[PDB]
């Protein structure tokens, strides 16, 4: 029964244009009002646009006016959304919702689709070693790591000593900067008696590219 | 019917009201009486009856009662706190709800101040929530004050339209008015009986007469002033009243 | 358009009762609107729960057990959602909505809720200054790592010698580890001349009122 | 068996009125028991004072002037002792007791009371790290001295670089000097490798809400 599927998402650079298609089923499409509602990755919900049962009440949102066009086609049970001149900030997940009017609330959302307004293409990581220091040292253990930053092609890996150390090795989730490139840092703790003693070389491999670099981390000079 | 924000107001007047055909019709989903329990309506008389009519949701019938709150009782239709009449309500899904949504039934959802009882407000000024003046155009904190139930036949109960009629019996200070119907038995004759002829209460034997009243006189009296003849209201024939035997 | 302020990240433990709030602005008598409440699990679209306006004008949401109940307190400009008898299926974000004039639909700001299925923990913090090669690379980045802080409502603030800073910092959202506690990270962008300009920087993290800060000085 | 929590070390000045409290656990309706109160001077056994249950069920203790009076407040699970008109003979420890079933006799946790016969003072703190010979002696001890803090309700907490520690510390009870104020001392046990492990330690002392801390770093 009633279920709404969506498509059209993807990745584009700003200024271009895109269109999204929400295909309904189940209920009788042309008897209800339909909304597009978006939410940014890691933020709150935000209403975008509404359309009556072809009643020509468009009523966009103050931040989308003059850039988004909402429309429908009940001959195919389809709702559309045409975006153009993407602000490189309208990157989010978009849902189509059905509006139950005499009660006054949404129902039957549609699983959303993700559209990301990127500007990056592909780039290799820049690596630095974060040295073990007394400011990181505490009693029996001290921590050292490797900072691998500024890369677009999301899947990247850093191992410790060709995969040897599994104790204390923690790679933190990559962070997406305003520049559009990712960055992360992986750190491992090791007994403070063993600051420089043994081998601690981070093996950085970037699989979309072909980058492979081993960096040694040693206490500060 | 009539909207909920501009209800109707019919002033029933001098008549013979039979609240029994209402009370027992079993077609009403809600029949509450407040000033007066229902079965004693066909035995009382007032000065005026008012009947108000409108259409609401299914689960807003509980705000049509003395002393409630909510968007309906606050500013659409307010009942005084010493109400006297009765409230009747029945479901009307098949008449008022139409596929695609019946957007002709509106209600008011913003007002400056709650209504006085039985007060009515059909204005359509742009409401002003925030401090900023509105100047007759919409916008943030400047809202149109009327919304519309979009009724649709596939709505769960409690969202289907109910029609409501509120009868309000009032008693100003006149001489009289509408009351319930007066029922009559048969008239017997030639037997000491206990009789009542539209007010005349007495006892005795009733007998066919041969006197002729004038066609506006009800009963006849003797010298020394005792009722000795009556006229039957229904058939309009004169009957003598003799006492039954003592000695 | 109004803005509906919501405190992020309340919390409680099973069997308890949580009380979320949604407040409007100094203007508008919240006892003039009906408030709607939506719930969203992760990896799923939201879902209607109930709406409240002036008891005897309530309404539930077709699959919402009678635990969830709404109310509204006047002299705070606040609507209230009340969960009574939390369980291990209420970890979700709860948004409040108002619908004035079919022209705009205003959403709240979100509020996380977590039922503590483990004892609390202390956010272990670790701070690193820009390495030497990065100094030679004409740039600088401070690295603040947070780990093992099971209730996830951490926030971070960055400090130059005495003042707070709000430019050049990026903050990861908390991520769950294997031990089912959380971890996070933040980065500070600096030119090396600003790195040696101020005598020391620090990263502070606040978590359930409590706060722990670490500090590093250039050499 | 229940535990009767008592706030240690209240205080006031002559002519005033002190209000001590004795609270049970989240369970048990303190308005179901009668509470007994005992007083103990130093160098002497305790002494019965009074008991309270539901006024019109009071009782005094044969030599206890009508200053001392008991009461009981319901929605805190709390019994209350009330001294009205303190004098210079009420410096004592006041225990609350309950007697449910001649099988167990539950005592409180004690509460010091002192009538201030002098103005307050500031706890002068002084901290010393392990000396060199002790470092060569394969051991380490931190030394925290407190002095001149006339009202004696001091407490101490020990700190490694950023965290609190609760192992290897010994704390003297406050002792009265000639000037009739107090003094105390605390010791921290450390192996020298832990001494150089953490970059600095500190001793903090709290006293009437106020707090003063001192800190030392290895060399
Ligand atoms: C009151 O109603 C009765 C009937 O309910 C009337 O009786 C009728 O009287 C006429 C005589 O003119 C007869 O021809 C009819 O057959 C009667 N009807 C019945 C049903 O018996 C009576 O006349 C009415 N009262 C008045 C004053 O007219």
């Amino acid at each position: 029964q009633v279920q709404l599927v969506e498509s059209g998402g993807g990745v584009v650079q700003p200024g271009r244009s895109l269109r999204l298609s929400c295909a309904a089923s189940g209920f009788t499409f042309s008897s209800y009002g339909m909304h597009w509602v978006r939410q940014a990755p890691g933020k709150g919900l935000e209403w975008v646009a509404v359309i009556w049962y072809d009643g020509s009440n468009k009523y966009y949102a103050d931040s989308v006016k003059g850039r988004f066009t909402i429309s429908r086609d009940n001959s195919k049970n389809t709702l559309y959304l045409q975006m153009n001149s993407l602000r490189a900030e309208d990157t989010a997940v978009y849902y189509c919702a059905r509006w139950f009017h005499t009660g006054g609330y949404f129902d039957y959302w549609g699983q959303g689709t993700l559209v990301t307004v990127s500007s990056a293409s592909t780039k290799g990581p820049s690596v630095f070693p974060l040295a073990p220091s007394s400011k990181s040292t505490s009693g029996g253990t001290a921590a050292l790591g490797c900072l691998v930053k500024d890369y677009f092609p999301e899947p990247v890996t850093v191992s410790w000593n060709s995969g040897a150390l599994t104790s204390g090795v923690h790679t933190f989730p990559a962070v997406l900067q305003s520049s559009g490139l990712y960055s992360l840092s992986s750190v491992v703790t090791v007994p403070s008696s063993s600051l420089g003693t043994q081998t601690y070389i981070c093996n950085v491999n970037h699989k979309p590219s072909n980058t492979k670099v081993d960096k040694k981390v040693e206490p500060k000079s | 019917f009539a909207s909920v924000y501009a209800w109707n107001r019919k002033r029933i007047s001098n008549c013979v009201a039979d609240y029994s055909v209402l009370y027992n019709s079993a077609s009403f989903s809600t029949f509450k009486c407040y000033g007066v329990s229902p079965t004693k309506l066909n035995d009382l008389c007032f000065t005026n009856v008012y009947a108000d009519s409108f259409v609401i949701r299914g689960d807003e019938v509980r705000q049509i009662a003395p002393g409630q709150t909510g968007k309906i009782a606050d500013y659409n239709y307010k009942l005084p706190d010493d109400f006297t009449g009765c409230v009747i309500a029945w479901n009307s899904n098949n008449l008022d709800s139409k596929v695609g949504g019946n957007y002709n039934y509106l209600y008011r959802l913003f007002r400056k101040s709650n209504l006085k009882p039985f007060e009515r407000d059909i204005s359509t000024e742009i409401y002003q929530a925030g401090s900023t003046p509105c100047n007759g155009v919409e916008g943030f904190n400047c809202y149109f004050p009327l919304q519309s139930y979009g009724f649709q036949p596939t709505n769960g109960v409690g969202y289907q339209p109910y029609r409501v009629v509120v009868l309000s019996f009032e008693l100003l200070h006149a001489p009289a008015t509408v009351c319930g119907p007066k029922k009559s038995t048969n008239l017997v004759k030639n037997k000491c009986v206990n009789f009542n002829f539209n007010g005349l209460t007495g006892t005795g034997v009733l007998t066919e007469s041969n006197k002729k009243f004038l066609p506006f006189q009800q009963f006849g009296r003797d010298i020394a002033d005792t009722t000795d003849a009556v006229r039957d209201p229904q058939t309009l024939e004169i009957l003598d009243i003799t006492p039954c035997s003592f000695g | 358009q109004p803005v509906l302020t919501q405190p992020p990240s309340s919390s409680a433990s099973p069997g308890e009762s949580a009380r979320l709030t949604c407040t409007l602005p100094s203007d508008i008598n919240v006892s003039s609107y009906n408030i709607y409440w939506y719930q969203q699990k992760p990896g799923s679209p939201p879902r209607y729960l109930l709406y409240y306006y002036s008891d005897s004008d309530k309404g539930q949401g077709s699959g919402v057990p009678s635990r969830f109940s709404g109310s509204k307190d006047a002299s705070a400009n606040t609507g209230i959602l009340l969960i009574s008898g939390l369980q291990s299926e209420d970890e979700a974000d709860y948004y409040c909505m108002i619908w004035p004039s079919n022209a705009l639909y205003v959403f709240g700001t979100g509020t996380k809720v977590t039922v503590l299925g483990q004892p609390k923990a202390a956010p272990s913090v670790t701070l690193f200054p820009p390495s030497s090669e990065e100094l030679q690379a004409n740039k600088a980045t401070l690295v603040c790592l947070i780990s093992d802080f099971y209730p996830g409502a951490v926030t971070v603030a960055w400090k130059a010698d005495s003042s707070p800073v709000k430019a050049g910092v990026e903050t990861t959202t908390p991520s769950k580890q294997s031990n089912n506690k959380y971890a996070a990270s933040s980065y500070l962008s600096l030119t090396p001349e600003q790195w040696k300009s101020h005598r020391s920087y620090s990263c502070q993290v606040t978590h359930e009122g409590s706060t722990v800060e670490k500090t590093v000085a250039p050499t």
